[PDB]
């Protein structure tokens, strides 16, 4: 997960 | 999405839906995609790369609603989930974040176009429209940074392509936005996409055609002022697509 995701995982 | 307005799938027809179901039973939304044949949809590998059994995903076509049934809404199967090989997840971005769901229809049926689904064309190799172009997002993604909740309706917004040299710079993103990905952010800051809009399409109008020029990818916060979202450079894939979706 990287800082700047936007995922929802995340 | 941040700001923008609610609408309808009847707005963007290619528009994909996909949910993950659990061990329990339980079926949550995992991301966006687009429609690129009948056959075929198109997302994001960060999407699945924690849980990459096809098995286990579902994908909606011709829904408007996040957690109830649009009039229209077809549901597939995965067939085939690809993702990309130098898929890699940095400290704050993600590289070669790109994704390919071949779906069917516990019938065995690919998508049939309605009022409510079409395709979405692919760009030319390379082909990118010029930096300032207004282009289209679209998802179920947080309203604001700081929500826990998604919305229920689809949204979308209007934002602008974004040269990378302005991207590249320091108060932007530096060095971490390559030539692989666009960057794309309102000239006012106001809008964007944001956490749960991943795998969504980018649509800008290339020539005469709207066409699907990203995938969303990643971006600092949601409508952060010097921090435009980041996208995957669909015309970059095309060999990596046209292998996969000649089968």
């Amino acid at each position: 997960c990287p800082a700047y995701s936007r995922y929802i995982g995340c | 999405i941040i700001g923008g307005e609610f609408t309808t799938i009847e707005n963007q027809p290619w528009f994909a839906a996909i949910y993950r179901r659990h061990r329990g039973g339980s079926v949550t939304y995992v991301c966006g995609g687009s429609l690129i044949s009948p056959c075929w949809v198109i997302s994001a590998t960060h999407c699945f790369i924690d849980y990459p059994k096809k098995e286990d995903y579902i994908v909606y076509l011709g829904r408007s609603r996040l957690n109830s049934n649009t009039q229209g809404e077809m549901k597939f199967e995965v067939e085939n989930l690809i993702l990309h090989k130098d898929y890699s997840a940095d400290t704050l971005a993600y590289h070669n974040d790109i994704a390919l769901l071949k779906i069917r229809s516990k019938e065995g049926r690919c998508a049939q176009p309605s009022r409510t689904i079409q395709t979405i064309a692919l760009p030319s190799m390379y082909n990118d429209p010029q930096f300032g172009t207004s282009c289209e997002i679209t998802g179920f993604g947080k309203e604001q940074s700081t929500d826990y909740l998604y919305p229920e309706q689809l949204k979308m917004t209007v934002v602008k392509l974004i040269s990378h040299r302005e991207c590249q710079q320091p108060h932007y993103y530096g060095s971490e936005v390559t030539t692989k990905m666009l960057c794309a952010a309102d000239p006012q800051w106001k809008t964007d996409s944001c956490q749960g809009d991943s795998g969504g399409p980018l649509v800008c109008s290339l020539q005469g055609r709207m066409t699907l020029t990203g995938i969303v990818s990643w971006g600092r916060g949601c409508a952060l002022k010097d921090k435009p979202g980041v996208y995957t450079r669909v015309s970059h894939f095309l060999p990596w697509i046209r292998s996969h979706t000649k089968e």
